[PDB]
């Protein structure tokens, strides 16, 4: 099947990473465009 | 004793320098089939003659790597000899005849330690001694 | 020890010194190291099968 | 010369004879009131033969001469 | 600064050890 | 025989299964990964075709398909800076006043305080300033607004998307056989005629028909809205008519040779344009017509299926003569059979053209409002030197790696290729000497320099005010150019570049071009050039020629092109493969281009560029003190490296920032490559055997035992990083510096 | 005094060095 | 001259005697293993030292070993 | 605390630093938002936020919430990454899920790492944490 070829081809390491680094990339990203200059956690 | 003709183009700059006629010099003989070329152990394609071949080297090594392309040729009689500026001529390689990678009864054990690697004595214990670990 | 049987290596040069091989074979003969032990990770030379003498294993399983 | 201003002078280390100096190289190393080129001391040795009492160049010479007889002992 | 005199003393001083350094590198060497 | 089209149908059924198994090309690799090694070696032999199968056929049509794969990546490339131009840039400003605005084609969004780096570029613009010459290129197109570029993105895009099905088609369904692939004769025809002479006719007929007429216009002050549309000027002739009276004849001059009819649309005027200070666009119309006849005559040269025309084997064959054996006879047999043969030549005459341009287009700029843009000026002529640099040090490593696999003894006995391999210590051996002559005889001379200045001896030194050292063969040849139009050149009004001689030609206020007069300075330099050009070529040379064997490993061959060494036996033979004259000629290249991009650089800044008063006086941007700094080391490290350095490390809290930190983060990567270089593998294996020893203490051992990075990665990483660190330090060096002062 | 610079320093410079050099040459080849 | 010596771990594979560029080694009967021959070094003098054999050799830890001595013109292979 | 420390809405250097502020996103405000919260935190004599670190519950923000906030984080992927690895050294192909993730083990495993703490303590108290020194290869001594 072509489709479980694809998500080996995704699940494989270099791509996997790609994926999960863009994700937490984005994440930190979006944070700071919406929280920007975090320094501290103000009490 | 060396019988044989000097392959065809064996001429160039990474023959024998001043070596082979202070200290030592070798040779390579060894019967083809047919004229063929071949790499010379130091660059330069020569021309093997059909028959008796001899070529002059520098160092051993240039007849054992030499003999590995005419085992590549289907040619296994090839004979290194070194030669001495006495003009001494010594055959080398195979030393008894047999190839030394086939067994051959006669040759004996040489520098073969009767233990593992592992169970060799510490460089303190043979300290200030003539013998090293290893022996 | 004997084929299929877990031991640990006592050799300590061995790459496998304290590890766990799976015996492959035991040479019935007067031989040094008679036992063929396998191993799942290979060593620095990328071989993962030795010969050990009997004294120098430990059956585990 | 500088135990009379040790903030100011300048300690000479050696005299320098170099046959490769033009003269404004020579006029540029005739510095801290030297007759010719000569190298600044940095090793902080006047300031320390200056606390330990020496006055004079007389006692800083004994000091060398003593020194050669006593790697001389060695 | 120090007497020419005071400088040929120091040198001639220097021969001293300069011999004795001679003595014990060739002692050494043995 | 016959060139003709044989393609086997479906030779490589298109799945997804093999994507899904690293390493299925390699044998080897199919089994799996063991150790850490494993992944390293998938990338390293990725691309390496000649391991993955035997067959010659397979290998090629691999290779014909990746080419399309390389070409839709470049058109991508190409398409995204076009489109970067339709929609994030100041093109349309920067068109309306090219002097003032500074081109920019890349905005940054607002996120962590880096939208400082949009600095004001001009044309109410905030933006990264450019330094690739795209406007300068489109402006020279003829592009006058937006859609235009977006038309050409879209057209990059839809040729990008053709690029890579025909890369899949011609691999996965209809592959060309060995047979195609070896029609060098028909290559070499289709290759000059059509890819070079139909593209430099067509192109011709842009320039007569689009630029030339948009770019006349726009030097005229002519508004850019109110300049036609390209089109206009074929549908409406009377326009074209009017910038210039030949096209009133129409074609019949071409077909009758009355081409003096042509002379006002076909120039040989010479110089530059004094309004935008690049080359002629009528000039440029010329050359392209001119190089397309050549190149249209050129590609009838080779017989394909007429008999008519030569046979390469025949030409090559035929050329031998008494010192030279056989001569050039076997050459087309490696040339036909061997990729890397072809690769190696390739890379070498591309590497060395690429350099070429770098010299021709500073010295000839041929774009409008590039002359003045310093810092396009700059940055094109240092990319287009290391690209070159690159090229040449591939196409050695590519001679090497042919030489250790595809040679073969009987094919090449006595031929050229042979012989020189039989007198390759020969070679090697006066390479050696002349390489130690020119470095005592270049760098002593600074070293002898340095120490007089030093001690105070100026009158000793190797300056144009001491013992002079003329480069008076470079200065009569100068003089030769410019005495050549009227003269040499009868037809031509102004040199082929003022850089040979005649007036300052001033765009704006700033010097496009002036005469780049050489003295002792100069001829220091070139020596230095002519040194480390030799000794890279020393040290290639060497790696191709004792690629196969050598007086300490006889069987060189076997070990193959890329491995360690054969041990510390010998005394120790570290480094004798053909991979590592390559990992060693690379350090010598960045060394030898460094210095050719810091010659340019500062001897430009000096002596060429700078302001020019309404009385005709030319301000200097360094104001002419190469003559007596640039000839000792103390004066390059103070008034270049120290004196010039000072704009990128005072760039924090500007537009120019980005190019502070790159300065510092390419610092860091190039000490970095020094861990690499400077150590040994079996150091970092025996760590990682302890680092393995707390990973097992807490059960987390991985199953792909970790290992220390090959003997051969260690160097390769090494010479990247190095390489990566030196050439990105200079780049944001020479961009902060030129975007300040340029 | 002073003079003894333009004395010792060539001395230092070359007769020593060459006297040196000649010395450990010639017992560096001794056979 | 370098030493080469050979240990008892040896399985008479040959591999080393094959391996070596100047023919120091060559395979002797014995009793030890199950190939019943074991490597041997009977030309050392021709040992350039560099370690093809300790390459080649399969054990864990290796059966041959090569400790660089004495360099003379054969062992630092030198045709001049 | 010491070397001339501050509160960032009574230093100068700060206030003439706040009005010249400037915008890290799109906000326009973004750049006086900043200097509005760093009021809060201790200033140098330059008005730049020094951060104290000894653990004082008054600046508990400046790193004693930070780490907390990166244990738990850095705890997690460890834990998973640990969890995983040990989950694919039951199978057969091992070294092949190293390199191509078996998401069915893997993202159950990323979900319940969560709760490492409880886990670590747990497999720490049991012996399960650790393999024996005995059983783990050395080199030789
Ligand atoms: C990978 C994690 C990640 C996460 C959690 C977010 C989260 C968000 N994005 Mg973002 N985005 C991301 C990656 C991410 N983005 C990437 C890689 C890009 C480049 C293509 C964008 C481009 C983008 C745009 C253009 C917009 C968002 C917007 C948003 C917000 C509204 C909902 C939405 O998802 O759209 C939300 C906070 C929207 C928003 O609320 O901004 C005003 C919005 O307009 N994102
Ligand atoms: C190596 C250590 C290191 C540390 C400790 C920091 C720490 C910080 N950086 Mg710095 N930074 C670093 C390296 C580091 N950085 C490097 C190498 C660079 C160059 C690339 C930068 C460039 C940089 C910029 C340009 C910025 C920062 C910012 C920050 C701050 C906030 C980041 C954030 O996302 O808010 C906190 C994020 C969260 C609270 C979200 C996490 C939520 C989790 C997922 C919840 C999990 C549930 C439990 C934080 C003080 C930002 C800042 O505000 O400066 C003061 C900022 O704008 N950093
Ligand atoms: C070939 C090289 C190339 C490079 C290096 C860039 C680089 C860039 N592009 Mg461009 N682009 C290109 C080709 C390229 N582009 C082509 C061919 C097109 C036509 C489709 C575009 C169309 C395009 C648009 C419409 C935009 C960019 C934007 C950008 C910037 C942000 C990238 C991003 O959005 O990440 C996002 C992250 C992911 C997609 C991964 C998650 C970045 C400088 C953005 C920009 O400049 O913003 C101001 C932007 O809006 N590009
Ligand atoms: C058209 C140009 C061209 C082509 C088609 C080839 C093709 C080939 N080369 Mg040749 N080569 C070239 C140019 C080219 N090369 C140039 C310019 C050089 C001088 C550097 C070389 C030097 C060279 C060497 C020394 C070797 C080859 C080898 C090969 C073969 C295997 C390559 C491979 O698998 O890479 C796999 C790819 C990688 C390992 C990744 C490379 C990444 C590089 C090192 C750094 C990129 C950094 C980038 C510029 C900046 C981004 C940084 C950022 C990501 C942080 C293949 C036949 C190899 C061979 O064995 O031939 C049979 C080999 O050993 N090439
Ligand atoms: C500053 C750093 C430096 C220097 C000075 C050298 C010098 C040299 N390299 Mg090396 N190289 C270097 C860095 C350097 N390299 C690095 C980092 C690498 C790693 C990539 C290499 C890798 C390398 C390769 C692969 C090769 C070289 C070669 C050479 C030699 C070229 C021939 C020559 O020009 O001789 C002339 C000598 C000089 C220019 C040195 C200075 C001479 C002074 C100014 C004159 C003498 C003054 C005085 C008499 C001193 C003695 C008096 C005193 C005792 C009282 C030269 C000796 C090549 C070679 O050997 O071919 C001939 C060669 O193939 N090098
Ligand atoms: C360490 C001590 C040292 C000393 C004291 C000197 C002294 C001198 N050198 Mg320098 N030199 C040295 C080291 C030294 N050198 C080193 C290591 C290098 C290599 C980096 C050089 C490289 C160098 C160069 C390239 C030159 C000098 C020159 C000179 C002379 C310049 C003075 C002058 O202008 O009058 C003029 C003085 C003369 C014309 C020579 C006077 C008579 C000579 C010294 C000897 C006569 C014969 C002697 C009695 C017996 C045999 C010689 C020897 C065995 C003592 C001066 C004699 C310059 C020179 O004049 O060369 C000859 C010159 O061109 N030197
Ligand atoms: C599950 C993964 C994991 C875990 C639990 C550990 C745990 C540890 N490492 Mg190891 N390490 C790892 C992966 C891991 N490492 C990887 C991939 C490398 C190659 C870079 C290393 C290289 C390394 C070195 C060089 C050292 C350690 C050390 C240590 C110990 C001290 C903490 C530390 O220094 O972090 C170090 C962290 C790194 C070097 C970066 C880790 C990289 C990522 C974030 C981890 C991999 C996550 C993985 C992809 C997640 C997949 C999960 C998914 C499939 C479910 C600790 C036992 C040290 C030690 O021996 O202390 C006694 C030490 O010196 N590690
Ligand atoms: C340089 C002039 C040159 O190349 O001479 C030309 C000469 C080759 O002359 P031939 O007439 O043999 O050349 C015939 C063919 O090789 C050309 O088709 O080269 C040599 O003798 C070897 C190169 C020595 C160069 C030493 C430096
Ligand atoms: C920039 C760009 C682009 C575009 C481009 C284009 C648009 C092109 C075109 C092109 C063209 C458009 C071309 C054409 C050409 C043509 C030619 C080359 C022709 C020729 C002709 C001839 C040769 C002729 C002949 C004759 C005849 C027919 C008859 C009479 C006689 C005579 C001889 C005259 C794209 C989008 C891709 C993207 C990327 C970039
Ligand atoms: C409080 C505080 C402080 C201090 C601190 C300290 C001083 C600490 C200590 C600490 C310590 C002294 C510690 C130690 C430890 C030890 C050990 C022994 C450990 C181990 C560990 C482990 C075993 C882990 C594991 C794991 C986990 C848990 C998760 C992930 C994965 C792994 C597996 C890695 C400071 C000032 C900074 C800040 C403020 C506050
Ligand atoms: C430092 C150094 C090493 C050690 C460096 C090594 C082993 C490289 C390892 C670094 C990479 C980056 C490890 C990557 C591991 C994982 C793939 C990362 C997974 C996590 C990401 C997804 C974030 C050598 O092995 C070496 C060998 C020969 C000569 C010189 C040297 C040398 O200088
Ligand atoms: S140091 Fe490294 S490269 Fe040199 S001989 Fe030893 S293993 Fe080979
Ligand atoms: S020493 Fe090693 S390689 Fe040589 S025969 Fe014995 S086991 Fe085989």
């Amino acid at each position: 099947d072509q489709s479980s070829y694809l998500i080996k081809f995704i699940s494989t390491a270099p791509v996997a990473a790609t994926i999960w680094l863009t994700i937490t990339a984005g994440i930190l990203i979006e944070f700071n465009r919406f929280f920007p200059d975090l320094l501290f956690h103000p009490l | 004793t060396l019988s044989g003709k000097t392959p065809l183009f064996a001429g160039s700059t990474g023959g024998l320098l001043t070596k082979a006629v202070e200290e030592e010099k070798y040779a390579i003989t060894w019967t083809s089939p047919k004229a063929q070329v071949f790499e010379l152990p130091t660059g330069g394609a020569a021309t093997m003659h059909e028959g008796e071949n001899l070529l002059y080297i520098a160092r051993k090594e240039y007849g054992i790597a030499l003999g590995g392309q005419l085992r590549k040729f289907k040619i296994t009689n090839y004979k290194i000899y070194r030669i001495l500026p006495s003009g001494e001529t010594t055959f080398i390689h195979p030393a008894d005849g047999v190839f030394p990678e086939k067994v051959n009864a006669g040759r004996e054990k040489v520098r073969f330690n009767a233990r593992s690697i592992g169970e060799n004595p510490n460089p303190s214990q043979v300290k200030f001694s003539g013998k090293a670990t290893y022996d | 020890v004997q084929r299929g049987s877990k031991v640990r290596i006592l050799r300590p040069e061995s790459y496998w010194f304290q590890d766990v091989g799976t015996v492959a074979s035991v040479d019935q003969s007067g031989i040094k190291y008679p036992v063929i032990v396998r191993f799942d990770k290979v060593n620095y030379a990328g071989i993962n099968t030795n010969n050990f003498a009997v004294d120098e294993l430990i059956e585990v399983e | 010369q500088w135990i009379k201003d040790p903030l100011h002078v300048r300690p000479i280390a050696h005299a320098i004879w170099d046959p490769h100096f033009g003269k404004p190289a020579i006029e540029a190393f005739t510095q801290a009131g030297a007759n010719g080129p000569v190298n600044i001391a940095y090793s902080g040795v006047y300031h320390w033969w200056y606390t330990i009492g020496m006055r004079t160049n007389t006692e800083l010479y004994t000091g060398s001469v003593f020194l050669l007889l006593f790697a001389s002992l060695f | 600064s120090i007497s020419d005199t005071q400088v040929y003393i120091a040198l001639v001083v220097a021969l001293i050890p300069g011999l004795l350094a001679w003595r014990l590198a060739t002692e050494l060497y043995k | 025989k016959k060139a003709r089209v044989i393609v086997d149908k479906d030779p490589v059924p298109t799945s997804f299964e093999k994507w899904a198994q690293p390493g299925h090309f390699d044998r080897t690799l199919a089994r799996g990964p063991k150790t850490t090694t494993w992944i390293w070696n998938l990338h390293a032999l990725a691309h390496d075709f000649d391991t993955h199968t035997s067959d010659l056929e397979d290998i090629s049509r691999k290779i014909f398909a990746a080419h399309f794969g390389h070409l839709a990546v470049v058109t991508i490339w190409l398409s995204g800076m076009i489109f970067h131009g339709a929609k994030f840039s100041n093109y349309e400003a920067w068109l309306s006043d090219p002097l003032n605005v500074r081109p920019s084609a890349q905005v940054v969004w607002p996120i962590v305080g880096q939208d400082i780096l949009n600095g004001d570029v001009g044309g109410g613009f905030h933006g990264i300033q450019i330094t690739s010459g795209l406007f300068q290129v489109w402006r020279g197109w003829g592009i006058t607004n937006s859609f235009q570029l977006y038309c050409t993105a879209i057209g990059g895009l839809v040729l990008a998307g053709l690029f890579l099905f025909a890369g899949w088609f011609h691999y996965h369904k209809r592959a060309p056989k060995l047979e195609w692939f070896q029609n060098v004769e028909s290559m070499l025809n289709h290759h000059l005629q059509v890819l070079l002479g139909c593209g430099s006719l067509g192109w011709a007929g842009h320039l007569i028909h689009v630029s030339a007429p948009i770019n006349k216009l726009m030097d005229a002050g002519v508004a850019v809205k109110d300049i036609p549309l390209p089109h206009e000027f074929i549908l409406n002739k009377s326009l074209l008519i009017d910038l210039f009276p030949g096209f009133a004849a129409g074609l019949t001059p071409f077909f009758t040779l009355n081409w003096g009819q042509y002379a006002d649309f076909l120039t040989f005027k010479g110089g530059l344009n004094p309004v935008t200070g690049g080359l002629w666009m009528t000039d440029i119309a010329h050359h392209h017509l001119a190089i397309a006849v050549v190149f249209i005559i050129a590609g009838h040269q080779y017989r394909t299926n007429w008999g008519i025309g030569h046979s390469i084997k025949e030409i090559l064959e035929n050329h031998k003569g008494p010192f030279t054996g056989e001569g050039h006879k076997g050459l087309y047999e490696n040339l036909t059979t061997s990729w890397h043969a072809q690769l190696a030549t390739n890379l070498a005459f591309l590497g060395s053209l690429t350099i070429i341009i770098a010299h021709h287009m500073y010295a000839m700029p041929p774009y409008p409002y590039l002359a003045t843009d310093y810092a396009t000026q700059l940055c094109i002529f240092t990319h287009h030197i290391w690209i070159g640099g690159f090229l040449i040090v591939g196409g050695a490593a590519h001679a090497a790696i042919f030489m250790v696999r595809d040679y073969d003894p009987v094919v090449n006995q006595n031929n050229v290729l042979d012989r020189v391999i039989r007198h390759r210590d020969a070679i090697i051996s006066h390479l050696n000497w002349v390489c130690i002559f020119l470095g005592f005889h270049s760098f002593g001379l600074y070293i002898h320099n340095d120490t007089m200045r030093a001690l105070g001896r100026p009158q000793d030194m190797f300056s144009d005010t001491a013992i002079q050292l003329q480069p008076v063969f470079a200065q009569w040849v100068q003089n030769l150019h410019t005495l050549a139009p009227g003269g040499t050149a009868p037809n031509a009004l102004e040199p082929v570049s003022y850089a040979f001689g005649g007036g300052v030609l001033a765009v704006g206020g700033k010097v496009a071009m002036m005469p780049i007069a050489l003295g002792t300075a100069d001829f220091l330099i070139h020596h230095i050039h002519a040194f480390t050009i030799h000794v890279t070529v020393l040290i290639l040379l060497k790696g191709v020629l004792f690629a196969r064997s050598s007086r300490l490993i006889p069987d060189k061959a076997n070990l193959g092109f890329r491995f360690p060494c054969d041990g510390p036996g010998r005394g120790g033979t570290c480094q004798v493969s053909g991979w590592d004259h390559v990992f060693l000629g690379l350090f010598w290249m960045y060394n030898s281009l460094s210095i050719v991009i810091f010659h340019f650089s500062w001897k430009m800044q000096s002596d060429v560029w700078g302001t020019v008063d309404a009385a005709g006086n030319v301000s200097h941007i360094t104001g002419g003190n190469f003559a007596q700094s640039a000839i000792t080391i103390n004066g390059w490290l103070r008034d270049f490296l120290w004196a010039q350095a000072s704009q990128v490390i005072n760039s924090y809290g500007s537009a120019l920032s980005a190019y502070g930190l790159m300065f510092l983060g390419a610092h860091f990567v190039w000490a970095f490559s020094l861990m690499f270089l400077f150590s040994g593998r079996g150091y970092w294996q025996e760590l990682i055997e302890s680092i393995v020893w707390a990973h097992n203490k807490l059960k987390v051992a991985p199953a792909i035992q970790p290992r220390a990075l090959s003997i051969t990665q260690g160097r390769a990483v090494g010479v990247a990083h190095y390489l990566l660190g030196g050439i990105a330090t200079t780049w944001a060096f020479f961009h902060a510096h030129i975007l300040s002062v340029g | 005094a002073s003079f003894l610079s333009s004395i010792f320093v060539p001395v230092i410079g070359w007769v020593v060095p060459i006297a040196t050099f000649s010395f450990l040459f010639l017992y560096i080849e001794r056979e | 001259s370098h030493t080469v010596k050979i240990y008892d771990t040896c399985i008479g594979c040959t591999q080393c005697v094959r391996a070596c560029p100047t023919d120091v080694l060559e395979m002797v009967p014995w009793d030890g293993c199950k190939a019943a021959q074991v490597a041997s070094s009977p030309r050392t003098e021709d040992c350039v030292g560099c370690k093809r054999c300790e390459t080649a050799c399969p054990t864990d830890f290796l059966s041959i070993r090569v400790y660089l001595g004495a360099e003379t013109t054969r062992s630092m292979g030198l045709a001049y | 605390l010491g070397a001339d420390l501050t509160p960032c809405a009574e230093n100068p250097a700060f206030q003439a630093l706040a009005k010249n502020a400037r915008n890290t996103t799109a906000d326009p405000q973004s750049g006086q938002k900043r200097f509005e919260r760093y009021s809060q935190a201790l200033c140098g004599p330059e008005g730049y936020p020094h951060l104290i670190v000894d653990g004082r519950l008054d600046r508990a923000g400046d790193f004693l919430i930070p780490s907390i906030l990166f244990l738990y984080i850095a705890g997690w992927i460890g834990w998973v990454g640990r969890a995983y690895l040990q989950a694919i050294k039951k199978d057969s192909d091992t070294e092949q899920k190293e390199i191509q993730l078996d998401l069915g083990i893997a993202l159950p495993i990323i979900a319940t790492g969560f709760a490492w703490p409880a886990a670590a303590v747990k497999e720490l108290l049991s012996g399960e944490l650790t393999a024996k020194d005995s059983e783990i290869t050395v080199s030789p001594r």
